RNA sequence: UAGUUGGUGGGGUAAAGGCCUACCAAGGCGACGAUCCGUAACUGGUCUGAGAGGAUGAUCAGUCACACUGGAACUGAGACACGGUCCAGACUCCUACGGGAGGCAGCAGUGGGGAAUAUUGGACAAUGGGCGAAAGCCUGAUCCAGCCAUGCCGCGUGUGUGAAGAAGGUCUUCGGAUUGUAAAGCACUUUAAGUUGGGAGGAAGGGCAGUAAGUUAAUACCUUGCUGUUUUGACGUUACCAACAGAAUAAGCACCGGCUAACUUCGUGCCAGCAGCCGCGGUAAUACGAAGGGUGCAAGCGUUAAUCGGAAUUACUGGGCGUAAAGCGCGCGUAGGUGGUUCAGCAAGUUGGAUGUGAAAUCCCCGGGCUCAACCUGGGAACUGCAUCCAAAACUACUGAGCUAGAGUACGGUAGAGGGUGGUGGAAUUUCCUGUGUAGCGGUGAAAUGCGUAGAUAUAGGAAGGAACACCAGUGGCGAAGGCGACCACCUGGACUGAUACUGACACUGAGGUGCGAAAGCGUGGGGAGCAAACAGGAUUAGAUACCCUGGUAGUCCACGCCGUAAACGAUGUCGACUAGCCGUUGGGAUCCUUGAGAUCUUAGUGGCGCAGCUAACGCGAUAAGUCGACCGCCUGGGGAGU
RNA sequence: GGGGGACGGUUACCACGGAGUGAUUCAUGACUGGGGUGAAGUCGUAACAAGGUAGCCGUAGGGGAACCUGCGGCUGGAUC
RNA sequence: GAGAAGGUGCGCCGGCUAGGGUGAAGGAUUUACUCCGUAAGCUCUGGCUGGUCGAAGAUACCAGGCCGCUGCGACUGUUU
């Protein structure tokens, strides 16, 4: 474009969004839990991934997703989720932190220990 | 309607040296006049006639020191709707000092080593290699 | 938008003003974005970047705005006043029920919210403020301690020797390899932490006494030099120094399939699970879970959140538009952008210089202090700016005068389906009339529906009516594009070509705005030959709304008005200038020996090949997508959606 | 005693509050219109070769659904 | 639609201040059923400021109830 074009109508820098648009600009969020299912992934694998849904401080009802090996996690139990987008599952966007409430961590785990938060033996 | 004369002569200059011409003739101007002048003393062309009387022009003799001509590129930087200005410190380069820019100051059309020595800045035309 | 925008007269305030009022006048602002909506305290600076820029305004500093909510004035040098006054409201508390009281967005602290943020400290010794200057008195600003790996910078967790290469571990071709001089063993070392002793600097003063100067009428008082004497520290067990103990007091965290430094066994078998993207797992997994080994960093390491880089991915520096996304359907034209050629003037741009400024800090450079560094700090540069003066005059602007190469006019002359209004033809189709004549016609891969002795098709004669315009006809013409083919009259636009005079830059492009817009369709009125969506029947067909067959209405045609889109195509905006060739063709002048089936050259069109050059390639290539200018339109992953 | 002053009275200005009619913005609503995805399933076979009737673009009419037909345009059209 | 809805002003007594219309004392002169044009008067409009009286100022008779949804018939009209 010549720039008597430019002087007229400058360029305008396009802008995104958050891939996170819960929990507005923070790291962590608490939130109390309603229902555990446990949902089937998309097609090129095969599993039954385990999703909590979460209604959190601000409102909010979106779904989670519980990592490690096995959770204590009945209903109406606080957790504290932070981001993270999984790729198999659809419309998942939220992990679970693992020992920081409610959940407790997991146990007999010697590699990684501070993800998923298990102590020193 | 041509809106600038003088990226009009460095435009013949540029095709008539890969018809591998000789002589070019275009009209002339108070300016193109003092152009090739400067061209001369550096030392691209062979040398430049005013002959005419009433539409006068510029017969320019081109060099070849190999196949390949002397002048490789030029281009025109003030072109008309820039009009670019230059003090001294921010007046530009070319290729490490090798190549020639000239600078219509005020004391004359002259080239970038020149006006430089005297301190004066002013309005760049193009950038010779 | 009606104190709204000016004027006048009078008030009002430290001070100019519609600040206020009384009449006068009908103005003012706006596409250079007023008005309105949504959000946000700005700035010196911080964070990235090579740079241009991009985000962002914690601590420190300057300015503004508030002090439970909404008002209002007083006092005063100066407030429309955070610990003042009055009022109204909301909310707590007191009461003898009549009435009262209060405002932590001061320092601590509690409750609440939250992913998340500290002690109801110590003092006036220092620097400062207020009052009194006579010392003193106040100070939750200051100066200091407490808490928290919250960050940057520094130091420890020992050093040397030591191969029977020990056990022990893991792997193995069963030979060994590896953990590994690493341990153990032996010889030394003691910073920090612990313990003991010592120990500055932050202190300037004040009191008291003495003395000398000047004040004076009176060296009485008092002020000032100076001397002498006495007194003062929250920090504080100060930094710092010496001695003693002994190797004792002190290492994790992620990762190891590719990007990417670093690997093999054991469980598990499309399960559990992994993941920043590619993607692994179905019975041998260097990707899941473990075990050895190894690599990165260290008093920290990892994930998440959030900005700038990489992103030439909003391209000013620094991109694109024939087919990948991207050139309006084409014109004319206002605001605006750009300007052929000679002088002359001027100095608004432009360059050079001087002065005033651009707070201090921060960043950068050279130094100086803390055992080093972070940290503190002296001097300089820089802060790209804005303003006032002085000079230069090439280019742009402005002004004055010219010139004819752009552009336009006058004069001959050709070529054309360029428009509009009427008129007139000939061939063919159909309907109708009439004669002759008599059994099928028509249709199709093949048939059937249909039409026929109530005389069809054929064939001859006649009448009426409607629309299209063979051959010429061609990469041929004309038009701004859509479009435009019978012949003649009638009005009427522009282009070509030659000669010659004149005007003397009168030009280009064009957001908004104005027009002309195929076909289908829509409104009122005409008109009804053929063709033919919708439809009807036959056939084909598992099925056939479809293709094919026999029929057949709106429409197609005309007048008037509307709609505005198309593969509206050269998938290529308009305008101007340069760049090897060859073969065609429309129209027009040339030159030329002349008989030419002539010759060559030159403009205005329209075609086929082709060198440089460009292009991702295909391919364009004097009718550019080549080399360059002036203005405009437009593009930013696919769907969602031109919705 | 005058002057002057205060207090009362009264007008102006003004906050709270009360009234009517509008905008605009979120929160939600029986039933409806599409879109994206999925992995089962049914009905077909429209498009890509002359995809078995050459495709597409505009427009109208019709149809279980892809789509079919009409009028005009296009080569991004292949056989010769 | 619509005088939608809905709201304010209104009495007497003065103080000022804009006019409007007739008119004629005179002149123009066409000299007479003529053109222009005053004063004073009567008359019809208004303006903006004071005072004042009452629970009450279009003080009596006189004279719109308004708005939101929906059926049917375009309307004014005519009919036992
Ligand atoms: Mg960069
Ligand atoms: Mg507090
Ligand atoms: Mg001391
Ligand atoms: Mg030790
Ligand atoms: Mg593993
Ligand atoms: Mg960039
Ligand atoms: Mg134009
Ligand atoms: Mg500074
Ligand atoms: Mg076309
Ligand atoms: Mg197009
Ligand atoms: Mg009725
Ligand atoms: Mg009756």
């Amino acid at each position: 474009a010549t720039i008597n074009q430019l002087v007229r109508k400058p360029r305008k820098r396009m802008v995104d969004k958050s891939d996170v648009p819960a929990l507005q600009n923070c790291p962590q969020r608490r939130g109390v839990c309603t229902r555990v299912y446990t949902t089937t992934p998309k097609k090129p694998n095969s599993a039954l991934r385990k999703v909590c849904r979460v209604r959190l401080t601000n409102g909010f009802e979106v779904s989670s997703y519980i990592g490690g090996e096995g959770h204590n996690l009945q209903e109406h139990s606080v957790v504290l989720i932070r981001g993270g987008r999984v790729k198999d599952l659809p419309g998942v966007r939220y992990h679970t932190v693992r020992g920081s409430l409610d959940t407790s961590g997991v146990k007999d785990r010697k590699q990684g220990r501070s993800k998923y938060g298990a102590k020193r033996p | 309607s041509m809106q600038d004369p003088l990226a009009d002569m460095l435009t013949r200059i540029r095709n008539a040296q890969m018809a591998e011409k000789t002589v070019v003739s275009m009209p002339s101007s108070k300016l193109k006049a003092a152009v090739a002048k400067v061209l001369k003393d550096e030392g691209y062309i062979a040398d430049f006639q005013i002959s005419s009387e009433v539409k006068p022009q510029l017969s320019i003799e081109l060099k070849y020191f190999e196949g390949k001509p002397v002048i490789e590129e030029v281009k025109r930087i003030s072109r008309p709707g820039l009009r670019q200005y230059k003090s001294v410190e921010q007046l530009p380069k070319v290729r490490g000092g090798l190549g020639v820019s000239i600078v219509s100051t005020n004391k004359g059309v002259m080239t970038d080593r020149a006006a430089r020595a005297a301190g004066v800045g002013g309005e760049v035309l193009c950038t010779v290699f």
